[PDB]
């Protein structure tokens, strides 16, 4: 039985373990201190509730996001407009490798839009994915979000460019 | 994955 739970700052040697492993981009310390510590990030931990070792709270998957104005995103002229229009931006998403292929992450992402379809003045979920993800595209794709753009030599990794595609879940009608 |  996978649990869903926000992150917190006990979550943090962890979290920051992830990122390193399984993402190209490096991120810095603030980032991850601004993810336990709530505030402006939203997130979302998987844990196994039955892991041995006392690891039975260790996450083994997340998401997480920042509101932004609509009218400030990169999408602004994709939308339709109704208070202040917002989004929800993926920031990263990732499952442990030994955890995947079990639906965790599409109870994250559906955890995200849940969540942003319970604020009125939210148009939808948006991110961004590394060109030739094939898990992760094949994963937007069957939750319905879009492929709008590509933005050719996005990531700058090891002095070369991949390109990112920008994937969008329109909700509340825009 | 949010850029750098
Ligand atoms: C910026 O961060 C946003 S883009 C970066 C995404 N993250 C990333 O690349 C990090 C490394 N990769 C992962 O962490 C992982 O590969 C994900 C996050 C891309 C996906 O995680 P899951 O593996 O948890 O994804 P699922 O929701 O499991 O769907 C994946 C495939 O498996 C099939 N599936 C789902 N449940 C199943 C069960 N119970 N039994 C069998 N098969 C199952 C899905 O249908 C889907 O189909 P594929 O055709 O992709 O196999």
């Amino acid at each position: 039985t996978i649990c869903f739970r926000p992150i917190n700052p006990s979550d943090l040697e962890r979290l920051e373990q992830i990122h390193r492993d399984i993402f190209p981009i490096r991120y810095e310390s603030e980032f991850f201190q601004n993810v336990v510590n709530g505030g402006d990030i939203v997130s979302w931990a998987a844990v196994d509730r039955s892991r041995p070792d006392g690891h039975s709270e260790e996450l083994i998957g997340f998401v997480t996001a920042k509101i932004v104005l609509a009218k400030e995103s990169e999408i602004s002229d994709l939308i339709r407009y109704d208070g202040e229009g917002t989004l929800v931006y993926i920031l990263t998403l990732g499952v442990v490798e030994t955890y995947r292929k079990r639906g965790i992450a599409k109870a994250l992402i559906n955890e995200v839009v849940k969540y942003s379809s319970g604020i009125p003045v939210c148009r939808g979920v948006y991110l961004h994915v590394i060109a030739h993800n094939n898990p992760a595209i094949r994963l937007y794709k069957r939750m319905s979000f879009r492929c709008v753009r590509r933005l050719h030599g996005f990531y700058l990794i090891n002095g070369q460019h991949f390109d990112s595609y920008l994937f969008v879940y329109f909700i509340n009608g825009s | 994955m949010v850029n750098a």
